[PDB]
């Protein structure tokens, strides 16, 4: 239903104990040295 | 060399707040990937704590929000702050550098940490002078007693350290009435009684005892 | 991680093949670390990442594992080795060690000298005794030592503390501690402090006098 000005899409190859990770406020190698989801969000992640 | 004097802490009551500092030598603390295990005396090594080189902390589940951590920048002196304390805390901590992956290390010394309710009271220092039954033809040996000592640790030392041959110092074990107990013994030459003087002294860090003892053959 | 180590009483003699086994219970991959204690002193990293050892080690120690079972391997035995080695996986957050293999060296039996020492005017004045009869240069720390009060079997009365084996003789050494008070002390003379070695010889027989 909703619309939006623009949907950014990032796409990236991290382990699989590390999916936990990227999401919103967590801390470790991944989301700390390589790359930061803000603390507020709206989107969803997905792995395969 | 990255020799570390992680030296602070010996003995409060249940419920005190200790203050441990680390220290270094080739390299900075706060860029360096650091932690702190923790040894139960005759028990397998645990992890308490470990500090990033970006400032994340990572706590073990019975230290959640009871210890912290925290690294200081202008004197290296990685810190960990021991709060809300308790009777089963007791253990050996040491600091300890781990570069995570291409593999060096640093575990300092370490520091004793016995935390308590009772009191602590000096070294009971007794002498063994060798009796005179010691074997005329071979070697004769003699040594220092120390009894009814608290806390740990106490080092024994003979001559002023000149004298390391033959040192047989007793692990300590616990008496009934909760206070420690060491015998020190050394194996010397016979020739050497009337002609040397031989002292033992007992080293109790945390009432800074310095008890000084010189031992003759009677 | 519940780590497990196999070996805990492992006895080989001079120059011996060795192996000791960390198992897991997940996929730890190759991020397991091999540590050796020496007594007292601060322990030493000597295998890194399951498959490196460090540089400046000697050449014997070698490791090799992937996934949940790991093996630490030791070349050559030499005397200078007496420690307790660890296994430690430091990619899950719950880092957790394992229980340690103390290791120790077997060689030959050994004639024991026996040393004992009287208590001190000083203390005996002060209302309080010690005993201590000595043991030095045995095999085993394993042996049998008993006291004797009016010709009766003692028990709960006596401790002993045995010294770690040394790295470069292999001896142990052995001290019981003995104490009473001046009450009881005054009125009873006769102590004796009797150990049986392996070594088949004469029952050591130790006596002292008072007055000298």
């Amino acid at each position: 239903d909703l619309c939006f000005t623009n949907v950014y899409a990032d796409s990236f190859v991290i382990r699989g104990n590390e999916v936990s990770q990227i999401a919103p406020g967590q801390t470790g190698n991944i989301a700390d040295y390589n790359y930061k989801l803000p603390d507020d969000f709206t989107g969803c992640v997905i792995a395969w | 060399e990255v020799q570390l004097v992680e030296s602070g802490g010996d003995l409060v009551q249940p419920g005190g707040s200790l203050r441990l500092s680390c220290a270094a030598s080739g390299f900075i603390v706060s860029r360096n990937y650091m932690s702190w295990v923790r040894q139960a005396p005759g028990k397998g090594l645990e992890w308490v704590s470990s500090i990033y080189s970006g400032g994340s902390t990572f706590y073990a589940g019975s230290v959640k929000g009871r210890f912290t951590i925290s690294r200081d920048n202008s004197k290296n002196t990685l810190y960990l702050q021991m709060n809300s304390l308790r009777a089963e805390d007791t253990a050996i901590y040491y600091c300890a550098r781990d570069i995570p992956r291409h593999g060096g290390d640093s575990w300092g010394q370490g520091t004793l940490v016995t935390v308590s309710s009772a009191s602590t009271k000096g070294p009971s220092v007794f002498p063994l002078a060798p009796s005179s039954k010691s074997t005329s033809g071979g070697t004769a040996a003699l040594g220092c007693l120390v009894k009814d000592y608290f806390p740990e640790p106490v080092t024994v030392s003979w001559n002023s350290g000149a004298l390391t041959s033959g040192v047989h110092t007793f692990p300590a074990v616990l008496q009934s009435s909760g206070l420690y107990s060491l015998s020190s013994v050394v194996t010397v030459p016979s020739s050497s009684l009337g002609t040397q003087t031989y002292i033992c002294n007992v080293n109790h860090k945390p009432s800074n005892t310095k008890v000084d003892k010189k031992v003759e053959p009677k | 991680i519940r780590m497990t180590q196999s070996p805990a009483s492992l006895s080989a003699s001079i120059g011996d093949r060795v192996t000791i086994t960390c198992q897991a219970s997940q996929d730890i991959n190759k991020y397991l670390n091999w540590y050796q204690q020496k007594p007292g002193k601060a322990p030493r990293l000597l295998i890194y990442d399951a498959s490196n050892l460090e540089t400046g080690v000697p050449s014997r120690f070698s490791g090799s594992g992937s996934g949940t079972d790991f093996t630490f391997t030791i070349s050559s035995l030499q005397p200078e080795d007496i420690a307790t080695y660890y296994c430690q996986q430091y990619d899950n957050l719950p880092i957790t060690f394992g229980q340690g293999t103390r290791l120790e060296i077997k060689r030959t039996v050994a004639a024991p000298s026996v040393f004992i020492f009287p208590p001190s005017d000083e203390q005996l004045k002060s209302g309080t005794a010690s005993v201590v009869c000595l043991l030095n240069n045995f095999y085993p720390r394993e042996a049998k030592v008993q006291w004797k009060v009016d010709n009766a079997l003692q028990s709960g009365n006596s401790q002993e503390s045995v010294t770690e084996q040394d790295s470069k003789d292999s001896t142990y050494s052995l001290s019981s501690t003995l104490t009473l008070s001046k009450a009881d002390y005054e009125k009873h003379k006769v102590y004796a402090c009797e150990v049986t070695h392996q070594g088949l010889s004469s029952p050591v027989t130790k006596s002292f006098n008072r007055g000298e």
